[PDB]
């Protein structure tokens, strides 16, 4: 059992946030779920 | 011009110096004013 | 002759505002300074009602401006449009209202309603004949959730025939920029629901959306989201400020779009939006700008009304139009989708046209509909309480002012009776 | 209009002032004679006719070794001669000398100049109380300090930035009884109590920035950083504009719970500085990443209950909201139940200054997370575990009862922490149904 | 439209001299900690030769 | 006027879509900035069927492009006629489909699926009346076959009083890309049965062979072979945009084409295909025309047409001519092959003559046959996919999210039921 | 956006991808430096002014190959936290890369994998580089790869690998570790492409006339095909093939991922100026039974799905009459449940040569990838020298040192005789 000073030189190895959640991307997200849903308010056009 | 910069101080007025910025942003444009009257009731000079 | 005192407070309201008094001074010709230097003569015609009249042809704006920390007098003074205020109407506190609502309500804040109703009292008074108050604030703050309903509150019993509209900025759901967020929110929708005429509802990811997906800015600051507020801001109030062939004041978009009184929650829209590549390609008549502000991605609000029933719906067009195809579209939006309107009221259209348009484009309009789903606002606001209020929040500074949790059990079920009666009158 | 009158106290809190003091005349032009080579210096500086911008501050310690360097120094002709006040015989590591017996004859000297310090200031924003956790004067003389300013000045924001020991770094043997004894009489007189331990910026002054063998000196300008970054939107404007009166009802649940963390973010060297681009994105990652926590006590092992942050800098409104709505979808930082918020944004416009001569490289960016975590109180019950383990024996006491403090005062001190175990414990839990 | 093209394109120019000059006042900083640290290394040595 | 809206689908629907919209603004006079500057009037005054107004007098093309990738997109805006489509229904996604039919119709294709539903349906109320939609795409492709269907079982449901004419890529026996192609293909023909009305088939064997021995083009490329196709696109709907005679429409290119529901399934062609050689070697003439597009080398489908018997053919002939001509030796084909052709209708033409030819050429006509001998289009896919899921082949991504297996043998008994739907009137 | 996070670990990974790395600085105009005089995309970073960022991982249990790097040429170009060295090797050990040393590092490079992902948009995966037999190339990638799957998901992962080579083997333990890593290597592995030692020796002899060049010669014939396997990924062109389309058309049944390699156009410059490299002769050279890169007869197996990455002036009917002809000769032996088997992909930009290399100019070029049996025979050549060890009891007191249950060296010999019987139970032929 080495200690911290010989295991990464660190006085703590405090773990980390990004070692335990799903890679679900950054790309530019639409917001609200509602901004694609069904048929919108469609008013006719001119004839 | 020198309105515009009188006009863009703060609303407080709470220390030293901008009571003086104030003061000398007051008689720079107080001698203006007595100049601008001179010049307006002579016509002929 | 009708003029409207607007009260601007809180630091999002004294800049979501004072923006505002820039699109208005633009669309009226008063230029920074404060002077009249526009174009046609209908441009200084009106200017009575947003614009009061100094010696000099100087029109300063009509507006009291009221933040309880004196920095934002600083923002709001050193803008563009910012030396065009008179310097009276900033009446500023010493103490800060640090996002609490106590604190602008019930203690420090009470100590500057005095001092904002005489100079309320003082544009109000120099005037024919009010047309009402306007208070553009922000929910979810320490000066505008706190005063503003206090200051709503007591004009409403000083002057209680006026057009009491207010500009409020609702709390969003995805992102917070406060944790006392919910508690502020619903004590205030208590204050607004029986001192209120027209409260509009704009927040700022619905803000976000437009900005984005249809307006495509990679960069939108906190000024472009406040210029199509003032956008909006400004089509309600264009009837009276301009002429047209079908004219519709705040009163008359007051007594034809509350069926019921309480049911003046409203979600503005601006109808000519389009990005910065996509403006010749599109078209510009009349079909274009009904679909596209009746549309959900247009909504200033971030409630989407498919999921409710709109119960009224004003669109106040402005430009050179033709009456018959602004007849037809709204015949047209009414039985196409007719399953996402109420039936005990045959037509939910106020149709107002201004002939005036707007500084650029040929036409625009803004939308107003008094939603059903406006309930999913204010309802997530509730659990957001509830999940607080439970488990005891933050209340050691709340009660520590000088209230009690009796006013935190009718805040919530006032705003819980207002919930359901948008559900009465939905299925 | 907004002043903040910091008081430093002990040799950790002087030394640190010597680190914040010479980044504000950096940040405001303020030569370090006092003199300007417009109305954002009212924060940390006074002002007369002649152009001399004198600090508001009182340095304060019992022992004359310290402050001396101040008086003798090239920052000596800022400083007001009589704000820094100085001892003959310091408190020595000794809770009871610090708070009884020769702290006694120098709070009413001190008390006397923060009278003339407050009535020269129009509305007093708060307090910026700096000193050490396990000194003598830093414990006892602050302690003093806290109990008697809050009886004459009443309600106002009293904050916190201490230096907690490190759990396994101590320069002294006796730290954890001055450490129990300074936050039981500290704990019902304090509004925020930001921590900062030694260890944790020893890793974080070596992992991110490549500089192995730091000193004192190195340590506290990332100290100055931070408090440059809450006091930023008083001195500076910008859009959601946040003070301390507003941090004071965003950070703090239960008025017990009072102690809040400090993290920065744009912590990156200078050779890392060009392989990097610095977004907000990674940024706002970086201080809900644990290794940026400047207390080594872990917050994936516990709740974040209030979490404020203050960008500083060229950060666009939309991709903060952008980069905090990924952060809530992330299992591994863990919120609690009674805040479906939990986010405070805060935007000031000009851009993190440099220390000449700083470990620090020049950033556009910077993000100061006051985050309050259930995790602080693993700290506290460490040190608890080391009070327990001498005070069984009695083994550190004939110094403090013999310097005018009676031993009943260490059992109370014991069972006030036992609450504030308590109250740690009791407000994470999930209310069932 | 086009008036506010110009206008979105010198926006980008003064942001990309910007980040430029943020590049620049970076170089200044590796090449004082080399000098620092060269500095240093001569010191080690001059202090084995007294 | 009568409106088309367009669908652009899939790599190759973004491609031979776009090579439409470079032959269809070329006969329209539409310029890549999008103003007209034309010579004649005729094509100015059916602008209203593929191209829609914009202030400046500006014809904005009315044109949908779908694609899961940026990909095609990127090359279509940086294109020669690429500044002139709507930058919103430029639609894309960023995740590749990978060729994974299921990928593109039960998973990221349907987050896709309302966006583009939201354009096509705010392109579609803006009209006086549509006269149907048109997707291209490929049977054994990716974005195409897989996020097609989807388009194709969405904008029926919803519109089912319209038609829906689709140029589909059929996959081929010899000329492979893709080693799952005909796995996509048998599971889309069951979308492709029940929704489409006038469903073009066509090859790309023939499309080279087309190219490198009709044309003596001597390096079939990519584009050269979309060119063709854009033919047989264009001239299936110039009586409803271009003056005649006699003009039919696609519906009437429906009624008089498909005898059962389920003969949908069409077999597309040029007729005035030549080389650069043999033209000053040679008359375009209606009595060459007949040859040329009765034949099976000018044929766009690798199908061979002797295989089986033309239950309907239709011939929308362009261009000035007589019509004693082409409706009388147009009956002799009738008569003098009548072993090719059916009994149980008696004349199984129809004809339809255009006014003003095509740009550069004379007397086209593009030929649209409905024939039983397609069946080798439908059963050499469906041997290919027994072959393969009998030991239950390349199947593990198609079974990863969510599609069942019953649902691949649906895919194969609603094939081979309508193999034997053609062959029950084969025999005759 | 597209992107890919390679990896590279152990020596042989490492200088693997130094000579990738190399190629792809000189594809795209980046300086060694990373400063140019929008497609330096998913193999550079772009952060401020100039300074283009690799997506590599660079790691090693021990520190050699790695500060060559922070020494070399390169040195300014990788950062000082892209380039994870360690404290000491695991030395040919399977147990302490993978139990003991390898523990050690890898929640490090977890973080390095992870930020470097979220500066990322769309990716397609990652690109596993080792070699089976060196201890970090054996131990460290199944411990990196068992943590990137339950936490990065579904996502492509490639394993260009070094397969043990079938006669010589710079290595005593290479046929004792190559069966353990591929019991992790196999069940979260979705494509991994292998070149065994020896025959790219060979390649480099005849093709090539070059005779005794020295370790980085090979190594530049790998990034070619690292290259022009992620070549549409990035530069435009024609029908495009990306990391998802290889799966769906490279690997049957969902343990059949093991596919080879074969480059085309392996050609001097003195064989380029007399010799004419057209679309029809190239796409032969991969099928010749001795220009691939595997030393297995692919004869004696049976191909099962093919796919020809083209590249460059690759005009589309040329391919498309050829993949007919290699359908027509017999001794390519192809099974009949694919009766397809063969994808195509056309990219526009020529081949790129390293100043300095043997590789010649040429305009043309494939990256063949097939499932054939034929590397089954590799398989039998490998898995019967460990029976040779594990019958008397070889090296394993210094695998249960470091930590090893016995009967791991058990368990992964039947899982090695279930891949073994697994591909020719798919390769027996359709019979009714
Ligand atoms: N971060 C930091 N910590 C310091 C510094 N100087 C002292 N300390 C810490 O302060 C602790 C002791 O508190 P001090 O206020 O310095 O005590 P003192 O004034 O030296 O002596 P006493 O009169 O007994 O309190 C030590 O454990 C140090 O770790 C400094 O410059 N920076
Ligand atoms: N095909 C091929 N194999 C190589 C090459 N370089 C090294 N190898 C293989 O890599 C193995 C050497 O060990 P590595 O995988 O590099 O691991 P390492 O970093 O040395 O770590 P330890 O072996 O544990 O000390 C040998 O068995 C070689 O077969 C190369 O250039 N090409
Ligand atoms: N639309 C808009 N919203 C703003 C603006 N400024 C602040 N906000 C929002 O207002 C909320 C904060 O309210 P705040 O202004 O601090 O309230 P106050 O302190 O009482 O004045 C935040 O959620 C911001 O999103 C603005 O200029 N425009
Ligand atoms: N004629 C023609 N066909 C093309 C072109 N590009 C692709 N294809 C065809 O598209 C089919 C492969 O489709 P694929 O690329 O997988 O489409 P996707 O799956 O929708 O992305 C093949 O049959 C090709 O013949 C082109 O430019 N012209
Ligand atoms: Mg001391
Ligand atoms: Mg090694």
């Amino acid at each position: 059992g080495k200690t911290d000073m010989e295991r990464i030189g660190l006085f703590s190895e405090m773990e980390y946030i990004t070692v335990g959640d799903k890679y679900v991307s950054q790309f530019n997200r639409p917001f609200n779920e509602s901004a694609s849903k069904n048929r919108q308010i469609l008013p006719g056009g001119s004839k | 011009e020198v309105h515009k910069e009188f006009q863009s101080l703060s609303v407080f007025i709470d220390s030293i110096p901008k009571k003086i910025r104030k003061q000398k942003l007051e008689e720079e444009m107080k001698q203006l004013e007595h100049d601008i009257g001179v010049l307006e009731k002579h016509k002929v000079i | 002759m009708r003029e409207i005192v607007h009260l601007q407070a809180g630091q999002c309201g004294n800049q979501i505002g004072a923006k505002f008094w820039e699109v208005i001074s633009d669309e009226h010709g008063i230029d920074p300074t404060g002077t009249y230097h526009g174009d046609s003569d209908l441009q200084l015609e009106r200017i009575n009602v947003y614009y009061n009249e100094a010696t000099g042809g100087k029109y300063v704006p009509r507006a009291v401006l009221v933040d309880l920390e004196p920095g934002t007098m600083d923002s709001v003074r050193s803008g563009p449009f910012g030396q065009i205020f008179r310097p009276d109407n900033f009446v500023f506190g010493q103490s800060g209202a640090g996002n609490n609502w106590a604190k602008g309500h019930y203690t420090e804040g009470a100590e500057l309603v005095d001092s904002v109703l005489d100079v309320v009292r003082k544009e109000a008074e120099s005037c024919d004949c009010l047309q009402g108050f306007q208070l553009t604030h922000s929910l979810g703050g320490g000066t505008g959730s706190g005063m503003g309903t206090l200051l709503i509150s007591k004009i409403r019993e000083e002057y209680p025939d006026r057009i009491m509209n207010t500009f409020s900025v609702v709390p969003s759901p995805k992102v917070s920029d406060t944790v006392v967020e919910p508690y502020n929110a619903t004590l205030s929708v208590h204050q607004l629901v029986e001192n209120t005429d027209e409260t509009y509802c704009i927040d700022n990811e619905a803000l976000y959306d437009i900005c984005f997906r249809t307006l495509k800015l990679t960069t939108p600051t906190y000024g472009d989201l406040n210029h199509l507020v003032s956008a909006t801001m400004s089509g309600v109030t264009t009837c009276l400020r301009f002429p047209g062939q079908l004219n519709a004041d705040l009163r008359k978009l007051a007594v034809n779009m509350v069926p019921f009184p309480r049911l003046h929650f409203f979600m503005p829209g601006f109808a000519p939006l389009t990005s910065r590549g996509s403006q010749q390609y599109r078209a510009l008549t009349v079909p274009e700008l009904t679909q596209q502000m009746f549309d959900a991605k247009n909504m200033m609000a971030a409630c989407d009304p498919r999921h409710g029933r709109y119960l009224t719906v004003a669109a106040v067009f402005r430009g050179r139009m033709s009456m018959k195809e602004v007849d037809e579209q709204m015949l047209n939006v009414q039985n196409k989708n007719s399953s996402y309107f109420v039936e005990w009221i045959p037509n939910n259209v106020k149709t107002a046209v201004c002939d005036i348009p707007p500084r650029g484009l040929k036409m625009s309009a803004t939308f107003i509909g008094n939603s059903t789903a406006i309930q999913e606002l204010f309802k997530r606001i509730s659990e957001q309480f509830t999940a607080m209020f439970r488990r005891k929040a933050f209340l050691h500074w709340y009660t520590g002012e000088g209230m009690d949790e009796m006013e935190f059990t009718e805040a919530e079920s006032n705003m819980n009776d207002l919930v359901s009666e948008y559900q009465q009158y939905q299925d | 209009m907004r002043e903040c009158i910091s008081v430093h106290v002990g040799q950790a809190g002087v030394q640190i002032g010597n680190a914040c003091w010479e980044l504000y005349c950096l940040e405001h032009g303020i030569q370090p004679d006092g003199q300007m080579p417009d109305d954002s210096f009212n924060t940390f500086f006074s002002e007369t006719g002649a152009g001399k911008h004198v600090p508001r501050a009182v340095f304060v310690d019992l022992e004359p070794t310290v402050i001396d360097e101040v008086r003798t120094g090239t920052y000596r002709q800022l400083f007001h001669p009589e704000q820094l006040i100085t001892g003959k015989e310091d408190a020595a590591n000794n809770y009871a000398r610090g708070h009884y017996t020769i702290g006694k004859e120098l709070i009413d000297l001190v008390l006397d100049r923060i009278r003339k310090l407050a009535d020269q200031c129009t509305g007093l924003q708060g307090f910026l109380i700096f000193h050490s956790f396990g000194g003598g004067t830093g414990s006892g003389f602050t302690s003093l300090l806290m109990e008697r300013l809050s009886v004459d000045y009443g309600k106002k924001s009293k904050l916190e930035f201490s230096i907690y020991p490190a759990p396994q770094v101590s320069t002294a043997v006796v730290e954890p009884y001055n450490s129990i004894l300074t936050t039981h009489t500290t704990l019902e007189h304090s509004d925020c109590a930001f921590m900062v331990d030694n260890e944790a910026i020893y890793d974080i002054c070596r992992r991110n920035l490549d500089i192995e063998r730091p000193t004192y000196t190195n340590l506290n300008r990332l100290i100055g950083q931070i408090v440059s970054s809450i006091t930023a939107s008083l001195r500076f404007d910008g859009a959601l504009n946040v003070d301390l009166t507003e941090f004071q009802t965003n950070l703090v649940p239960y008025p017990r719970i009072h102690f809040p963390l400090a993290t920065y973010a744009p912590v990156i060297s200078a050779e890392k500085a060009y392989h990097e681009q610095l977004s907000v994105a990674e940024i706002t990652n970086a201080c809900f990443e644990p290794a940026n926590q400047m207390v080594k006590c872990d917050p994936r092992h516990g709740k974040y209950m209030a979490c404020c942050l203050l960008y500083r800098g060229d950060v666009v409104p939309k991709d903060v909201n952008a980069a905090i709505a990924t952060i809530k979808t992330k299992r591994t930082i863990q919120f609690v139940d009674w805040c479906p918020t939990g986010f405070k944004v805060g935007i000031n416009y000009q851009p993190p200054t440099v220390v000449p001569g700083g470990d620090l490289a020049k950033v556009q960016r910077a993000v100061c997370m006051l985050s309050n975590t259930t995790a602080i109180a693993e700290a506290w019950a460490r040190l608890d575990h080391k009070f327990d383990l001498m005070y069984a024996k009695r083994a550190f006491v004939h110094w403090y009862v013999g310097e005018g403090m009676e031993e009943g005062e260490f059992s109370e001190a014991r069972e006030d922490m036992a609450a504030l175990e308590k109250d740690y414990e009791e407000v994470g839990m999930d209310s069932v149904e | 439209q086009r008036e506010q093209i110009e206008k979105e394109r010198l926006e980008e120019e003064k942001k990309a001299t910007g980040r430029l000059q943020h590049a620049n006042e970076l170089r200044r900083q590796v090449r004082e900690n080399q000098q620092k640290q060269v500095q240093a290394r001569i010191a080690t040595f001059d202090e084995g030769r007294r």
